[PDB]
């Protein structure tokens, strides 16, 4: 409170010193959900080149 | 991987021998894979008949060429060998063998059949 009022003597009263905000505790993988790829086991495991 | 031969085991002279190797465990559509035939008379050394790679490269025993015809029925997973003008010297055991891939080089004759005793007599 002294720091806000910049004064070594604070008088009787109520002062709004600061704010608080609960911090995030976690991160949740940022993802949509997949399902399928493309043809790779059909270009590298090909029978005849 | 299993192989099994079938056909006529007894045939008259001046007739034709036919054999069918029906297999299980591999397909003649992959790379490497091929199927061959090897005969051995009773009490003699082995003998090579014919060979067919996966891309249909029909190698034959030269000395035994002009008499043999090998063909495939891939749908039926079977190979057919045919030799015309059979003779009493052709009494032997006939194995059908399989040549597949290895780890750095193609394998040849890794698997054998169970034989089909062929007698040419009357």
């Amino acid at each position: 409170t002294k720091c806000t009022l910049k004064s070594f003597t604070v008088e009787k009263g109520i002062y709004q010193t600061s704010n608080f905000r609960v911090q995030p505790t976690e991160s949740i993988v940022r993802f949509p959900n997949i399902t399928n790829l493309c043809p790779f086991d059909e270009v590298f495991n090909a029978t005849r080149f | 991987i299993t192989l099994k031969e079938s056909g006529l085991t007894l045939v008259r002279p001046t007739q034709t021998l036919t054999l069918t190797c029906t297999f299980s465990g591999f397909s003649l559509i992959n790379s490497g894979v091929g199927v061959g035939w090897i005969r051995q008379p009773p009490g003699k050394a082995l003998e090579w008949l014919a060979l067919i790679y996966w891309d249909d490269d029909k190698r034959y025993n030269p000395s035994l060429r002009s008499r043999l015809t090998i063909s495939k029925a891939t749908s039926k997973n079977q190979v057919v060998l045919t030799m015309t003008n059979m003779d009493p010297v052709d009494t032997a055991t006939y194995y059908c063998t399989h040549r597949g891939p290895g780890h750095n080089t193609p394998i040849y004759f890794e698997f054998w059949g169970q034989g089909a005793l062929v007698t040419v007599s009357s």
